[PDB]
């Protein structure tokens, strides 16, 4: 089967709309980006580039080659793991699935632009993290769907 | 104004919670409750903001909370330098833009109190012709900070402009209170007398004087 | 961002006074008065970058807050003053190194708005009679302006008992502090008890005797 | 010229990604605010349905027929003037154009879901409003670009 071919998910351009799905996500305190910092994370996760319509699981993405305008992601090390970074203009608009029960990022009242973090072991295992302030959506399992728009590389 | 009490006291090795109940639509629906600390004779200092948050400088002792319609400040592991007024303030999204609390006086009871002894102060021959008859109930060495001097001279209450002063720092680090009650000048022989008694959970002193012995 | 405020503003009951609040983007300089004894009550909340001041429903008819956009300063004008308006006032922006929200921080030093009919008033010596086995004797001061007054016993070996009573908020603004010292009461003629009550802004030095009621 | 034909902008489905562009936007506390309520607004504005790729100016729309799943738009409030409502799951992710200088809504720390409001005179004149807390982006003119994801009608 050869259907119509579009631009891949791994190739990102600053401005693309990103749709994240974090099926049955959990709350995490001292475990992501920096020490004593909150975020919701999911083992199984689907990332869609709403602009192209292309989508794939995080665990099924060769994060080694995930590029932004011909430049690989700014991988930054955390106190523990080493994480891949997808930056965004503005903040992350995430919510508890179906309901209008909205979420809010850690920098809920600053001009700081939030970013998406992905941990990858190197083969078939990838979690997705999204900034939060407290358990506004629950302890977990909590099905979340976030949305944002890619920013320029620093 | 916000429904907030002032009587908060306990041991230094204990935790405390200050209630701050507002409207059912401006605590449970909207969450922006901020807490301050007013040390004697000082400008307020930010302690808590947006229900649960501390600035970089406030010790981890403070912990904000929201329990439905009642917000509370939680100070676990009390310190000796925390004798100050504590307020809560939600920007109520109604006709009133910003609402402040009542002001909680935090007296962490730890220092031992002295045995009270009260007596009225009668004016001498030098102050009888000068018309400055003043009876001052000087009560020193006392804790906690909650003093209002009452004058019930054998069951006779009268108050419509009584001068009262609140305690401050002294040479022996012990509080001292007073209550300059107004006396009738042309009615001393016809009237009975003046009394002095204060409520302090243990203090039991009565002071009924006599003009004619 | 750091906030600097204006000094003391003593005025008559029925006048206008501007209080300057200087600052060091998006700063929202509000104003919260402090009634002595009672809790704080907010009043103003201008946004200097927009210039519109939306004041609390109880005030607004006496408070006229403007925005000096040239040097990042906010003025508070409390017209129609009185003894009830005699209070410590503070200017307060909202800041948190990067955050902005529904709170106050930092705060000004506090403009002393003393409103009462007075200029340079001082008191004489009115002592508290030790009418007689313990004597917690002392000396009481009644009215004067401005505060404070230096009151101590023997001017040397009896100054280990200096107390200052805070601002007596009543119908008038003539301050009243007391200073007592518990010392042996078996010396009323040999070590003649003459306590000192002195006022500096009104000049002169007075010293009166302390004897029990007679 | 007959190009490819897609689903129109006036037709919204619950879940569509909305991209609004607010050039020369200004801060407000008197247009959509009786006492003291904030939002950024712009005279000329473009609204794109990132899902379809269809886009049009607010002023060039017949807001009378703007539907959501076969149902015309709701109108909860009407403070100042008439206000058409486009609801969203989660919050609004908006930013100052080009820079990572992000913006935050009035309900910056609540599970409340934000909505887009549009004023329309009936013919060739429309403003678009987006919730804010303070002048985090400036006084105005400030070029903004927001993003969100439509929710179900109440």
């Amino acid at each position: 089967d050869k259907p119509a071919p579009a631009r891949p998910i791994t190739n990102w351009r600053s401005g693309d709309v990103v749709w994240v799905t974090l099926p049955s996500a959990e709350y995490a305190q001292s475990q992501s980006a920096m020490g004593s910092h909150p975020a919701y994370w999911s083992e199984e996760a689907t990332i869609i580039n709403v602009a192209t319509g292309q989508r794939a699981l995080v665990s099924s993405i060769k994060w080694d080659q995930v590029t932004l305008n011909g430049k690989v992601l700014h991988k930054e090390t955390h106190s523990g793991l080493v994480y891949y970074q997808l930056p965004l203009m503005g903040k992350i608009s995430f919510w508890q699935q179906g309901t209008t029960k909205a979420g809010y990022t850690y920098n809920y009242n600053t001009t700081d632009s939030d970013s998406l973090w992905v941990w990858w072991d190197g083969t078939s295992k990838g979690y997705l993290y999204v900034s939060t302030y407290t358990t506004m959506l629950g302890a977990g399992p909590v099905n979340i769907t976030g949305l944002g728009a890619i920013g320029p590389s620093p | 104004a916000l429904t907030q009490p002032a009587s908060v006291s306990g041991s230094p090795g204990q935790s405390i919670t200050i209630s701050c109940t507002g409207t059912s639509s401006d605590i449970g629906d909207y969450n922006f409750v901020s807490w301050y600390q007013q040390h004697p004779g000082k400008a307020p200092k930010l302690m808590i903001f947006d229900v649960t948050n501390r600035p970089s400088g406030v010790s981890n002792r403070f912990s904000g909370s929201k329990s439905g319609n009642t917000a509370s400040l939680t100070i676990s592991g009390l310190q000796v330098e925390d004798e100050a007024d504590y307020y809560c303030s939600s920007y109520t999204s109604t006709n009133t833009p910003v609402v402040f609390g009542g002001g909680t006086k935090l007296t962490v009871l730890g220092q031992p109190k002295a045995a009270p002894s009260v007596t009225l102060f009668p004016p001498s021959s030098e102050e009888l012709q000068a018309n400055k008859a003043t009876l001052v109930c000087l009560i020193s060495d006392f804790y906690p900070g909650a003093v209002t001097v009452a004058w019930k001279a054998d069951s006779s209450p009268v108050k419509a402009g009584v001068e009262t002063t609140t305690p401050s720092k002294q040479s022996n680090n012990k509080y001292a209170a007073s209550s300059y009650l107004s006396l009738t000048p042309e009615q001393w022989k016809s009237h009975r007398s003046y009394s002095c008694q204060v409520t302090h959970e243990g203090s039991t002193v009565e002071k009924t004087v006599a003009p004619t012995e | 961002v750091q906030l600097v405020q204006s000094g003391a503003e003593v005025k008559k009951p029925g006048s206008s006074v501007k209080v300057s609040c200087k600052a060091s983007s998006s700063y929202v300089i509000s104003w919260v008065r402090q009634a002595p004894g009672q809790g704080l009550e907010w009043m103003g909340g201008i946004i200097p970058i927009i210039g519109t001041a939306n004041y609390a429903p109880k005030f607004q008819d006496t408070v006229t807050i403007t925005a000096d956009k040239s040097t990042n300063t906010v003025y508070m004008e409390m017209r129609s003053l009185r003894s009830e308006d005699t209070a410590v006032y503070y200017c307060a922006s909202n800041v948190q190194l990067q955050r902005r929200g529904n709170w106050f921080d930092p705060w000004g030093q506090g403009t002393l708005v003393t409103v009462s009919s007075a200029s340079t008033k001082g008191p004489s010596v009115f002592p508290l009679a030790p009418s007689s086995g313990t004597a917690a004797l002392g000396c009481l001061v009644k009215d004067y302006f401005p505060e404070p007054v230096t009151v101590s016993w023997n001017s040397g070996a009896l100054t280990s008992g200096v107390h200052t009573f805070p601002a007596v908020l009543q119908s008038s603004g003539l301050y009243s502090l007391s200073s007592v010292v518990t010392v042996p009461s078996s010396s009323l003629g040999t070590q003649t008890y003459i306590c000192n009550v002195n006022h500096k802004p009104s000049n002169t030095k007075v010293d009166k005797r302390v004897e029990p009621k007679s």
